[PDB]
RNA sequence: UGGUUGAACAAAAA
RNA sequence: UGGAUGCGUUAAAAAAAAAAAAAAAAAAA
RNA sequence: AUAUAACGGAAGGUACGCCGGGGAAGGUCAGAUAAUAUUGGGAGUUCUAAUCCUCGGAUUGUAUCACUCCGGCUCAUUACUCCCUUGUUAUUGAACAAGAUUCAGUUAGGAACGAUAGUUCACCGUCAGAUGUAAUACGUGAGCUGGGUUAAGAACGUCUGGAGACAGUUUGUUCCCUAUCUACCAUUUAAAAAAAAAAAA
RNA sequence: AAAGGGAUGUUUAGCCGGGAAGUUAGCGUCUAACAAAAAAAAAAAAA
RNA sequence: CGGCGGCUGUUGACGGUCCAAAGGUAGGAAAAUCCUUGUCGGGUAAUUAUCGUCGUGCGUGAAAGUUGGUCCGACUCUUCACAUGUCGUUUA
RNA sequence: GAGAAGGGAAA
RNA sequence: CUAAAGAUAGCGUGAAAGCUCAAAAA
RNA sequence: GUGUAUGUUCGAAUGCUACAACCACA
RNA sequence: GGACUCCUUAACUUAAACUGAGGAGUCAAGUAGGUACAAACCGUACAAGGAUUAAUUAUGUCCAAAAAAAA
RNA sequence: ACACAGUCGGUACGAAGUCGACAAGGUAGUUGAUGG
């Protein structure tokens, strides 16, 4: 949605950013849906 | 009432399953540049000429832009303008040579760029935002701008960019007007002779040849 | 024309075509029924997308990046205040 | 749907996840370690025995063997070359362009170089295989040819009769061993090899000698099949021998042992036709083409033994071949697809604006209802026929045409056309402008001797005066309009 | 974008809608007769008219094809076979020998192509005012005629329009298939019948469906 | 941008694209896509046919590749239903 | 492939 | 003998137009 | 024996208020919900797709509901084939006329006033025969007003014993700033027409 | 240590909540997920 | 100083039953009380205003006073008239 | 060849 | 010519008529 | 192609309103 | 009576840099590099001090910008 | 100054002479590497 938490990591971040949501939300959806 | 202009996909096949879904050109097939019929086959391109002037220190490159990609040529031109090919390169001066590019009308952009691309020019505090001009419009009005706008934004954004920009000269046509710089498009020369015959010849007997010519003559005419 | 987000052949005479509209558009043409003439012009908005380089940290079981070791490492012999109380024969 | 719920639900790990936390340049684990071969010959022999159909696969086998060893087994090299030739051996659906591409490939050149380097290891039992491969690939190797021909001449009395026949046919196809003197030497001008004139004639004479010896020492031993003779030759071998004699134009050949000696060509035709009926002839294949070509060339050139050569073939056979010539025989026997030199010269002609040049156009005598030969190009307004020689020269700057093109040259001479042959060994050295200049010079020697026939698209000439003024605005002359102007 | 990022459907759902078909109510049956036989291919040959020679190397030998397309020209000087000029066109794939370009090459130089438009209704008539190319078509009693000399000028020297004695059949003939088709389809676009009144033109064998209020 | 103080990341990405506003409108509506510097027609999902391998997950690639493949043109396509893969 | 082309068509291909 | 304004009069055409403020082979003023 | 069960052991008001300290229309989220199609169902003589209503899932999105110091006037800026005007000839359950549903631009010109009312959105009346919708800190108060609304006075109803109070109703009640910077609109001789510019050795 | 009126002084609670509240207060007490050197499932056995 | 009912049968004159010291009477009345603009009528092209009216709804209420007559007010409001730059819309 | 989703523009 | 032909799969009619498809042959 | 306008429903229902059956041709 | 990332969870609309737990990592109290731009992600043979030598960290190798395509 | 206005670096004399200076020059103190 909006940048501060919806921004994806980039090559060099190893899939994490200080205030990011996208990765954990995607993993939760993959695990148990929505 | 008004509607969209006719693009390149209105004049050919479209294959949605291919990566290159349709062929795109700067103009329509009938509007593409060509050589005047009687004034053709008189010239040939050396494709690149270099002039060294050790006294003034201002050297020249003259390049043929016919059939080259805009970005592929722009990167090389930026290298030459900066002078990074020189062992005495310095970031704090326009340390490169001068460059002339000919045949900007014949520059190529791969894919659907000719139909899709646009160029923006900022307008300070203007409520309508930047002025946007079409790539086809730029190709119709001034083909040199296509190469110029790529080279400018490939150059570093420091205060030396205008100097190297000023040291660049682009032209749509084959010949440039510079007084004391050689041309890359030059008059053609006769092909060099060879010491061997590529073909052998054997002559039919005259009587049989006469018979055949006579037989064919009435059947034709 | 029937403006759709998807195209389908409704009868034996339907066929798929490309139309040169404002842009290239997919569609269906039919000799039998004019109502079978379709154009794929109003699909739902496309998704944001997931970059492919995030796959290792998205798909599959994920284990903590930094291991839990301190609690198992705890012991009195490594603490200055408590080492004297340790007894090897009592 | 391959979703792999085990992974997607979060129960198992992925290779990518595991490798995202390792150094980028670790070496993958070799899951299965099997001992590598100790002997390369047997390994690659097994692989070649598995590979017979794909020239890509054969060349890949050779490239891997080369990467592993700098001196691969010579027998394996010979086998690889034979397989590559058999991939193009005379009954396939390949175009000549594919053979040219294979010849141009660097790997093929490396294989030929490896063969040349140790050419001294060639045994007498492999010469027919190499000659067959050369004929099939249309690659005449003047480096290797002297050694092979020396073997052939040395083992003359030891070859099998069908082997002699096949070797004669292959040599005639390549254009070697003809009766023309000073035209059968190999090597550069400063270092010329032996003269191999009459080799095919000696092969045919050996076959004739054996056939005559049969009359004195006949036997009734078992035959391989109904179509095999006492010497083990089929009708195809005799037809090919006759075709080679026709290609070299040795019509009057005969065994010198007797003054009253029948024609060797007549003997070959008779023994090719003896075991064949008409139903069998309909399916014989190349035999039909060989027989009809022999008869047609004999008729065209009218040699001394024309009557005997004609009497050799049954009249019913002649009638069947004549009536079936235009059905399948010639079309199935002519080269298929495209030739690169032909395409290049066609492009040159189009550039020069020769609009009456007909590709693969036949010619014949004024009274022949059927044509048996096709010229590469027929410039019909100039009475000229352009032929193309894409074979390797006998040496640097010493080109020579194949037997096919030599026979075609003689036929076109008899028909009354001029023949101009382009040799690729010289043509490839030129560039576009030099090619155009030389082709113009060639055409200058044969000025237009007739008017050129046009193949114009039809049109309604009577309307040539009509004018379409696109952008002429619609005129509103009267209100209300009496006529709705478009 | 595609190729660097997965879509939501392909990532979360694995693109199951692709295989979620019902398999009944098909517009066509599947091809079940292939059977992956691996049949014996053959070298098919056809004897086309010699006008096929108009299509030269650019068509026969320079186009990229899966298998070779052999071409030869037999130029010799009731039908008996031998003694006529023709073109041998052969290939291992029969589909090549059914190409429409080969037939178009002959028809362009021999006989061309033709189409017919049929007019119906009261007061509907096509005529010349007074002669070709002053083609006029009236689509009723009170309807002013349509002037169509511009199309004749457009396609002059390559197509012609003939009118019937009764002024109800318009035959477009020509020597270029694409041009003839475009001319006929403009004429049809422009004389098309009103389905409620049925006054106007229709393409032969493609009648317009009468509609009722 | 402009009077819209804060917008979505995707909307900003669309706004920054250097193409004509009408091709950009097609991209917004989903009839075209921006990919590696080019505006293209989106990939087509055909019922009963395998997708292009690039669009499926690495573990699903083999299964997708084993499916039937269409190698014709849009006119020959007999698929019952088709839509843009997303 | 054809200025044939506003929501319209023809040719060729597989 | 006059001025301003509209509640008065006229035009609604040109945009490569109307017009403008830096002639520029001058690459270290 | 004792009270600590608040079990480490019970009066209220302040809108007259004062002092010290600290500050909630956004930023974000996306449940309802909005757009797009799609699935199932129900209407449409017959008909699942001319057209209408509704249900589920999908993607996209935030009009409405669930970290400061209202309305109108004036001046506006931007988006959406968007309210009228365009696509002869898309589809139509399209005779015509008046219409309906989308899709499409080199985006072209335009859509008047009032009664009650603090109002917005609305209701009613006239003209016209062209509902437009949304955003811009629900644009704009160092540009204007101050009708509603949230201080001191005072009154009615209601609650308490009372002082007092009410997301009850009313009447009265000081709306500051000479513009430094950004922005914009106007505006501007030049080489010189102020002073000075003194070398070479 | 009585009663009534008037003055003076003091107090008038914790936690969640704009607030009113509702409920609640010592002690004891029910509801729990983390993994394959938890699978002879890289390592072992056998050879 | 203060207070002045509830659940029910016959729209209920008239009964049943519980409670209470008494169960709010007369007279106002959509009000400075109630309330998004209650019904009907006058004024208007159009009346969330105002006046009269109904007692429909919420209700008020009798010297902590109820209902009225005339006159009065730098008070809050309705309406008619006047020349009117308050205004369409501004100018000298 | 990739959120290449900072700008140019590349197979 | 052989062989095949849904108490009907798509059209069509107020109802009929008529075309196609399935099957077989080539 | 043919028993056949198969039976019931229906003012009718002739492959094609809707249900039943879905047999039959040396 | 702290913040964010990760793993496992309760509450929430399987919402929020939401609230509340159990453990590791950084910040807090840690510079200079990468990740486009003001903590919490990656990486460090982590910063006493000076210097025109060297190293495969993350991560790159068309240009802005350092870094391969002889014959 | 583009600059919280600083920090690290930052131009390499003369030939600007001339009665100059291995193999070729066609005598320029000019020239040698390069056919598809
Ligand atoms: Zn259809």
């Amino acid at each position: 949605n909006r940048n501060p938490s919806a921004r994806y990591p980039k090559k060099g971040n190893k899939g994490c950013r200080p205030v990011c949501r996208a990765m954990r939300k995607i993993r939760k959806r993959l695990r148990t849906g929505n | 009432s008004q509607s969209y202009p006719k693009g390149s996909f209105h004049e050919g096949h479209i294959n949605p399953f291919a990566d290159v879904q349709w062929i795109s050109r700067p103009f329509m097939k009938r509007n593409m540049p060509r050589d005047h019929h009687p004034l053709a086959k008189q010239h040939t391109s050396l494709k690149a000429v270099t002039m060294l002037d050790e006294e003034s220190g201002n050297h020249w490159h003259v390049l043929d832009g016919k059939g080259r990609s805009v970005g592929g040529l722009a990167a090389q031109v930026v290298r030459l303008l900066q002078g990074k090919h020189r062992v005495d390169f310095t970031p704090r001066t326009a340390a490169g040579d001068s460059v002339i590019v000919v045949n900007a009308i014949h520059l190529k952009m791969a894919g659907h760029t000719w139909d899709t691309k646009v160029y923006k020019f900022d307008r300070k505090t203007h409520p309508a935002g930047p002025k946007i001009i079409t790539a086809k419009t730029i190709m119709a009005r001034n083909p040199a701008m296509i190469l110029n706008l790529a080279v400018k934004r490939m150059l570093p954004p420091n205060r030396l960019r205008p100097i190297m920009y000023r040291k660049l000269f682009v032209y749509a046509g084959a010949l440039h007007p510079h007084w004391q710089v050689p041309q890359v498009i030059v008059p053609a020369k006769t092909p060099a002779e060879v010491s061997f015959l590529p073909f052998s010849v054997e002559r039919a007997d005259p009587v049989q040849a006469a018979a055949r010519i006579a037989a064919l003559g009435d059947r034709m005419k | 024309m029937w403006h759709r987000g998807t195209l389908s052949l409704l009868c034996s005479s339907c066929r798929y075509v490309v139309r040169k509209w404002h842009v290239p558009i997919l569609g269906v043409d039919c000799n039998a029924n004019p109502r079978h003439k379709q154009a794929l012009s109003v699909p739902a908005p496309r998704s944001r997308g997931i970059p492919k380089h995030l796959y290792p940290f998205l798909v599959g079981k994920q284990y903590p990046r930094h291991p839990r070791w301190r609690q198992a490492f705890t012991h009195r012999s490594r603490m200055g205040k408590y080492k004297p109380q340790v007894a090897r024969n009592g | 749907v391959g979703v792999l719920a085990s992974l997607t639900s979060g129960q198992m790990t992925t290779r990518e996840y595991e490798e995202a936390f390792l150094p980028r340049r670790l070496k993958r684990i070799k899951v299965f370690n099997t001992p590598p071969p100790s002997e390369l010959p047997a390994f690659f022999h097994k692989r070649l025995d598995n590979a017979h159909s794909n020239p890509r696969s054969i060349l890949k086998l050779y490239r891997q063997y080369m990467r592993k060893d700098d001196y691969p087994a010579y027998d394996w090299l010979v086998r690889c070359f034979c397989h590559l030739g058999n991939v193009f051996g005379f009954n396939s659906f390949w175009a000549t362009k594919d053979k040219q591409v294979i010849q141009a490939l660097p790997s093929f050149k490396f294989l030929v170089y490896d063969l040349i380097e140790r050419k001294h290891l060639i045994e007498a039992r492999q010469v027919p295989r190499l000659l067959y491969a050369f004929a099939c690939l249309e690659y005449r190797s003047w480096h290797l040819l002297p050694t092979l021909l020396e073997h052939v001449e040395a083992n003359l009395e030891k070859w099998r009769t069908p082997t002699l026949a096949n070797m004669a046919l292959t040599l005639a196809l390549l254009g070697v061993g003809d009766d023309a003197p000073d035209h059968n030497q190999f090597g550069p001008p400063d270092l010329l090899s032996r003269d191999y004139t009459g080799l095919v004639s000696k092969l045919a004479l050996e076959v004739h000698r054996r056939l005559l010896a049969l009359q004195s020492a006949s036997s009734s031993g078992p035959r391989k099949s109904p179509l095999h003779d006492s010497l083990g030759c089929m009708p195809f071998d005799y037809a090919g021998l006759a075709f080679a004699l026709t290609l070299q134009g040795s019509y009057d050949l005969c065994l010198p042992s007797d003054e009253t000696a029948k024609s060797t060509l007549a003997l070959f035709l008779q023994r090719a036709c003896e075991p064949l009926s008409l139903e069998q002839l309909e399916n014989s294949g190349w035999v039909q083409f060989f027989l009809y070509q022999t008869l047609y060339c004999v008729d065209v050139e009218k040699p001394k033994r024309e009557v005997e050569v004609k009497k050799a073939v049954p009249f019913a056979f002649q009638k069947h071949l004549h009536l079936s010539w235009l059905d399948k025989i010639l079309i199935n026997a002519q080269p298929q697809g495209n030739e690169l030199l032909q395409l290049d010269v066609d492009a040159a002609l189009k550039r020069l604006h020769i609009t009456d040049a007909l590709i693969n156009c036949s010619a014949g005598r004024q009274w022949d209802e059927q044509h048996c030969w096709f010229a590469g190009h027929l410039v019909r307004s100039r009475n000229l026929a352009l032929e193309y020689d894409y074979l390797l020269p006998l040496g640097p700057g010493r080109p020579k045409v194949s037997g096919w093109l030599a026979c075609k040259r003689r036929m076109l001479k008899a028909f009354g056309l001029n023949v101009a042959t382009i040799h690729q060994s010289f043509w490839s050295l030129l560039n576009l402008e030099q090619k155009d200049v030389q082709l113009t010079r060639l055409l200058a020697q044969f000025p237009p001797v007739l008017e050129a026939v046009k193949d114009e698209k039809k049109a309604y000439e009577e309307d040539r005066h009509l004018r379409f003024q696109r952008h002429a605005r619609q005129k509103f002359e009267t209100w209300p309009p009496e006529k709705l102007e478009i | 974008g595609v190729g660097g990022s997965y879509g939501y459907d392909a990532f979360f759902r694995g693109a199951a809608e692709v295989l979620n078909g019902s398999n009944i109510q098909l517009p066509h049956l599947p091809e079940n007769e292939e059977q992956k036989e691996g049949k014996v291919y053959q070298l098919h040959s056809v004897r086309f008219p010699p006008q096929v020679r108009r299509l030269g190397a650019n068509y026969f030998f320079r186009r990229q094809r899966a298998v070779p397309l052999t071409y030869y020209h037999h130029l010799v000087e009731a039908q008996t076979g031998r003694g006529q000029a023709l073109c041998f066109v052969a290939s291992a794939n029969p589909g090549y020998l059914q190409s429409k370009e080969l037939e178009n090459a002959v028809f362009e130089s021999t006989r061309g192509f033709a189409c017919q438009l049929i007019l119906e209704g009261r007061g509907v008539k096509a005529y010349f005012d007074p002669e070709w190319p002053n083609l006029m078509v009236r689509l009723g009693v009170g309807v002013k005629p349509l002037a169509l000399r511009r199309l004749a000028e457009q396609y002059a020297t390559r197509a012609k329009i003939f009118v019937d004695k009764r002024g109800l059949l318009l035959t477009v003939h020509g020597y270029d298939k694409c041009a003839v088709g475009t001319l006929a389809m403009s004429l049809f676009n422009h004389l098309q019948a009103n389905p409620y009144t049925m006054k106007g033109a229709h393409v032969a064998m493609h009648p317009i469906k009468k509609k009722v209020t | 941008a402009g009077h819209k103080h804060s917008e979505s990341v995707l909307q900003q990405f669309y706004n920054r694209l250097p193409v004509r506003k009408r091709f950009l409108k097609a991209i917004r509506k989903g009839t075209l896509i921006w990919d590696k510097g080019q505006v293209k027609i989106p990939p087509i999902a055909m019922q009963g046919y395998g997708l292009p391998n690039k669009l499926v997950l690495p573990h699903q690639k083999e299964f997708n590749n084993k499916l039937p493949k269409f190698k014709g043109k849009i006119n020959q396509l007999k698929a019952t239903r088709i839509w843009f893969q997303d």
